[PDB]
RNA sequence: AGCACAGUCUUAACGAUGGAUGUCUUGGUUCCUACAGCGAUGAAGGCCGCAGCAAAAUGCGAUACGCAAUGAAAAUUGCAGUGACUGAAUCAUCAGAAUGCUGAAUGUAAACUACACCAAUUCCCUGGGAAUAGUGGUACUCCUACAGAAA
RNA sequence: UUGUGUUGAAGCGAAAUACGUGAGUUUUCGUGGAACAUCUCCCUAGUGCAGAUCUUGGUGGAAGUAGCAACUAUUCAAAUGAGAACUUUGAAGACUGAAGUGGAGAAGGGUUUCUUGUCAACUGUGAUUGAACAAGAGUUAGCCGCUCCUAAGGGAUAGCU
RNA sequence: ACGGACCAAGGAGUCUAGCAAAUGUGCAAGUGUAUAUGAUUCUUUAAACAUUUUACGCAUAAUUAAUG
RNA sequence: GAUGUUAGGAGGGCAAAUCCGCCGAAUUUAAGCAUAUAAUUAAGCGGAAGAAAAGAAAAUAACUAUGAUUCCUUUAGUAACGGCGAGUGAACAAGGACCAGCUCAAACGGUUAAUCCUUCGUUUGGUGCAAACCUUUCGACGGAAUUGUCGUUGAAUUAUUCCAUGAAUGCCUUUAAUUUGAGCAAAGUGAGCAGGAAUGCUUCCCCAUAGAGGGUGAAAGGCCCAUAGUUCUUUUUAAUUUAUUCAUUGGAAUUUUUCAUGUCGAGUCGUGUUCUUUGAGAUUGGAGCACUAAUACGUGUGAUACAUUUCACAUAAAGCUAAAUAUAUGUAGGAGACCGAUAGCAAACAAGUACCGUGAGGGAAAGAUGAAAUAGUACUCAGGAAUGAGCAAUUAAAUAGUACCUGAAAUCGUUAAGAUGGAACGGAUUAAGAGAGAAAACAAGUAAAGAGGGGAAU
């Protein structure tokens, strides 16, 4: 080494020629998926592909005072919103048997989001005109009509966010 | 960026701005930080004087979470 | 020269007669061709051609009626039997694959994916 | 140019006609129609037969006619019955046209061809 | 980039040691020309280039957005000056005004033709003429490159 | 019709030798994208053959530079020859048929076209009528089932 | 951006009342036969050679030089042929001297064998010769061998690692 | 003293990472929109454009082995 | 257990770029070198897929807490390791892509293996020309299995509510997307110049949702293929059409009221020691050996060895699982500020070819006539022939003649000029010769006649 410079650190004393990859395809990529989801999101026909997530703490004093999206309900949360998990599985919930609510705050925000996705659900019945006003805790079935009417308007997209 | 480069205006110069006597050779004190103590003592010791020893102990895992602390005056 | 479809219909004496009589017949112009005489020459290409058909109609009869013979029997000779690829063969069938217990299966039935909307 | 799918390689397709079948040859190797015989099967090309009556009109013969007489789809040639010349050594052979610089003047119809124009129609 | 071993696929001996030969590495052998000749080496035939070309070249940059915000803004402000238009080279004399806008209705026209002639109606049939007459095949390895044509920019 | 000394060196013009330069490029290289196992139903690899005249490469397998079928569809040609007035000449596709000896190679062997054992075998007609020394099978390990022997 | 090209581009050879201090630039004539610049400004790099016993290719003086030296030795006449010291025939003089340039085989070679042509190259001189080139042809087994047996030994099975 | 018989063509401080200095540029106690998302952009376009009111880096505060 | 050419089956080998196990260096750096580094790499052995592997916590954290795995940004060249030298070097949280959960064992079921397989048959219908394929449940037989298959996920009891059932009758539309293979597809072969030949130059017309490329005797939007666009055809896949009666056969979720706090993976965990591995440090994982557990109040983790003990988290020693991820391999497409025949792959070509080595292996050189050889040199003369020459001949051209585009230098030949007493060349200055040369190196203007070109003026 010479002259007034940071001693030098450099993790090049392997064979890291075979190591090095660059990304050409980054917004290929991006196009990809993007066709992907689009793809997936016409074949399921109205429903979204997005699925409900509570919204959780994040751990640690770092980051103690911001929310974020975890995985899976409670089933605490789900018997509040009064549906079984193995029932909100089958329409977008995602649940969880890890996560406990060791606060009522918690314990209420998710059970009210619940309650308001459930209520911004309008269900498709199995059957094609066989309504039926559904169990494990998914709403009465929607009927021709309503479903019609509803079908061709725009997605409430921003409960998933 | 490469018409730009120094190497390109001394091209019928012989040594390449290297020297005619001491030649530009391959690691000529060492590779990388090599002679610390020995014979780059010199550099060491003027440009990175506290580089060499121990101090104070260790914390085996730290978890920088626990002691993030931003400041505001 | 003969075609194909002219000779379907040959009853397979008929067609192995017509089989001999042209092997004859390229042995007499292979060996005027072994001799000096080389008029003939180009004649050796068509009749090999028409052995080439005769054999062909023939041996696809017989496959034909080989087939129909093992008709169903589960139990068909090897060659006769799907050549797929060894890995396609040795895969487990599709009702295999789908094969479900019944208690995954009832919860399935009664617990499906179902289609919905959102306001 | 909008279809990336199909190259504009110039190698690539330059290949593809340098070592084309001789189906995709006998395409190649249309020719446009006159006028008169362009309004009567309203349509613009037609791949040249062998009993064709043309009129060259492109390079030194530029003016003669004539019903061609073979196609040479290995040199992508065609030879009309008058436009014969001589050799060195001194007999006459035709003079290979590119079929782009003849037009059709009269076509051989054929059970074949009828069937080409009424999909063209 | 060069394929990644090139000039380097034979077999290293430079046995040059008192053969009366530089000390380059030959290939090994005989029963061919290529038995003793200069193997691997910038300086020897089939031999592999000086510094290989790498895919790991910094082939793009990072420009700040501020600074391509600015860049943007300029060129539209350059746009509206009418002597910088001259000066970059459009047949601008005859237009009205150089920030020339036009009615909504361009947006609708559909045949090249009616472009064609709005283009020249506006003024601009020298440009257009430029434009048509500026095509032509390139000097240079670069038209076996699928670089056939060079074009002016309207 | 005659005149230049010879050699050596220099210059110019025209040539010889050589294959640089320029211009081409059915090639390479790199990136991106997509699909992705082949084999005892005998693979990859290797030999040996196959064309009228035929060495290589390419293609093919005793139906052997190609059969059948499907689409296009008149040429293919060095000679000879072959083709309709479109299962025919030639391309493309390629699903049917066929696919020599080997090779994991697997009856025993192997610088052998050497040597076994068990079924005789194959074809034609709708029980007969022929022709064939030809054709199949026989490795080792293991699984399921079965068989009669054993303590 | 704005230009030159079949009324001849690039390149190349010789040059110029040419310009520059200079690297160079620009022109003329000849050749060439299809591309070529951009100095308006900028971007980019596998960007500038006298050397590296440099790499590859080509070519010199040495030089019509060293040399074509083992194996005792050739001669006369004729034939063929465009052409004969070294192809053939006859005559002569000689050699090898059964421990042989004589006959049979093995290893190795693989068509060199035979006949007919034939001379571009090769046959370090010539060559009409030839183991060269070209077209055809030629290898016949119950008794000669392999094949069988076992040897020095090799591989494999059972196990065991 | 060593290399060079001759000629042509090829022939050697480059690429990446990381740091700093210098200078140009943008913004400024902030700066860089990372990965990723959207969008009637999808030859070019693998680039351009964009980012529902505490991601992260560096800087904005130092010092101490350290509880701090 | 054996033995079976008993019936039906499987494994073996090739191929590897990405992937999974094992085994395992040294060069190198430390300016020496031994720990360390190179490197948990190369070489070696084995094993899979279109991805693999990992994966549904004996996990983090210490917070207001998160919630399978993988990958990207970052944490972070940080905590840490290290002759504390050279060097090495993670994890959690955070932001994203993707998103998926499950079953054996154990429990419970004996007024009844409720299971499974083999073989032989029966029909319920459907797409195929055919070949063949998808559905079908009534069995019978022979076995396997209580040394344990299957059902339940504690077991009953109410209430609702859902899901699977059969028969009969009718209904199979319409659109959008996505994806194969096919067709159709504008406008000059207009003058004139020159040329062997326009696609060139002038000039007169146009088409363009097509001015991408290629071919065509020279540079083509309008000559040809194709291109823009568009129409049919193939795959599946969404929304949209229609369902109506009659019946009993089971199953499921939650909610009422009780019984009973069950089960939960052993030479395994763990500990000691040894070796290796790791950032893991009184030991991170792995392995060998020795010892060898507890039973959920247990036992594992909480990064410093202990004892007593709180707390939190998780529930090891069994198993499956798509996606986001990777792909110096093969195949097929598409591209480039890449190379342009000493370059680019070794190979633009008959290239892993010729050739070399006993073998493992080593491994080249070599592209270009011309628009057209369907113009590849006819004829004559001289020669044995090769060749040469021509008054002869193809071509625009043969000094384009097959070694054929161009055709440099080295080296050599011919002709001319010059120099020439043991080097040659050279610098500087002129002189003599010999080639070239007029763009400053004289004559602007004026008058006449001859050939032309423009501009203005009605």
């Amino acid at each position: 080494v010479a002259h007034n410079n940071v001693l030098p650190n450099v993790h090049l004393h392997k064979w890291w020629q075979r190591h090095v990859r660059v990304n050409f395809s980054k917004n290929i990529k991006k196009k990809k998926r993007r066709l992907l989801r689009e793809k997936r999101r016409k074949a399921n026909g109205g429903t979204p592909i997005e699925k409900l997530h509570p919204i959780v703490h994040c751990p640690t004093q770092r980051y103690n005072f911001r929310t974020r999206l975890g995985k899976g309900f409670t089933f605490e949360e789900l018997k509040g919103a009064g549906l079984t998990p193995r029932a909100a599985q089958t329409i977008g919930i995602c649940y969880d048997k890890r996560r406990k609510n060791r606060s009522e705050e918690s314990l209420t925000k998710n059970v009210e989001r619940l309650l308001k996705y459930k209520n911004s659900l309008v269900m498709i019945p199995l059957k094609k005109n066989k309504a039926k006003k559904g169990i494990g805790g998914i709403p009465a079935d929607a009927d021709k009509n309503t479903i019609k009417e509803f079908r061709n308007k725009k997605p409430l997209l921003s409960i998933f966010k | 960026a490469t018409r730009f480069k120094k190497n390109r205006k001394k091209r019928g110069h012989v040594s390449a701005g290297h020297g005619r006597v001491g030649k530009h050779r391959k690691h000529p004190g060492g590779r990388g930080k090599a002679g610390g103590l020995h014979h780059m003592r010199i550099n060491f010791d003027k440009y990175h004087p506290g580089y060499f020893g121990k101090v104070g102990m260790r914390h085996l895992n730290l978890l920088k979470n626990r002691t993030y602390c931003p400041t505001i005056n | 020269n003969v075609k194909a479809y002219e000779l379907r219909t040959l009853k397979k004496k008929e067609l192995l007669d017509k089989l001999d009589e042209l092997k004859k017949e390229l042995s007499g112009l292979r060996i005027s061709k072994a001799l000096g005489n080389s008029a003939k020459n180009s004649k050796i290409h068509g009749v090999r051609k028409n052995v080439a058909r005769v054999l062909t109609v023939y041996n696809q009869k017989r496959k034909m009626e080989l087939r129909q013979l093992y008709k169903n029997k589960k139990f068909k000779p090897y060659n006769l039997r799907k050549k797929l690829t060894k890995n396609k063969r040795l895969q487990l069938s599709p009702k295999q694959k789908a094969a479900m217990t019944l208690r995954q299966k009832k919860k399935v039935q009664n617990f499906p994916q179902r289609k919905y909307l959102v306001v | 140019k909008f279809n990336k799918q199909k190259s504009s390689s110039r190698r690539k397709m330059r290949k593809a006609h340098f070592t084309a079948p001789a189906g995709l040859r006998r395409k190649i190797m249309s020719s446009k129609l006159s006028k008169e015989l362009r309004l009567k099967y309203k349509t613009r090309s037609l791949p040249v037969r062998k009993d064709d009556e043309v009129l060259i009109c492109r390079g030194h013969n530029h003016g003669r006619e004539g019903k061609v007489v073979k196609i040479n789809r290995k040199r992508y040639k065609i030879y009309v019955e008058r436009v014969t010349r001589e050799k060195v050594n001194g007999e006459s052979t035709f003079i290979g046209i590119h079929p782009s610089n003849v037009v059709l003047t009269k076509l051989k119809v054929d059970k074949n061809r009828k069937k080409i124009l009424d999909r063209k129609a | 980039a060069v394929k990644l071993g090139a000039g380097y696929e034979t077999s290293a001996e430079s046995w040059g040691t008192g053969r009366a030969v530089a000390r380059i590495p030959r290939v090994p052998g005989g029963g061919t020309h290529r038995a003793g000749q200069g193997a691997f080496g910038n300086m020897c035939r089939g031999g592999g280039m000086f510094n290989p070309t790498k895919i790991w070249r910094r082939w793009g940059r990072k420009v700040n957005l501020k600074e391509k915000r600015y860049a943007v803004c300029s060129s539209i402000a350059a746009s509206g000056v009418t002597s910088l238009v001259l000066a970059r080279g459009h047949r601008i004399s005859h237009l009205k005004e150089v920030p020339l806008v036009v009615s909504n209705d361009i947006e609708s026209l559909s045949k090249t033709k009616e472009a064609v002639n709005f283009l020249v109606s506006l003024g601009l049939k020298d440009e257009v003429n430029r434009l048509v007459k500026s095509k032509k095949i390139r000097a240079g390895k670069g038209k076996m490159r699928n670089r056939k044509y060079k074009i002016r920019n309207g």
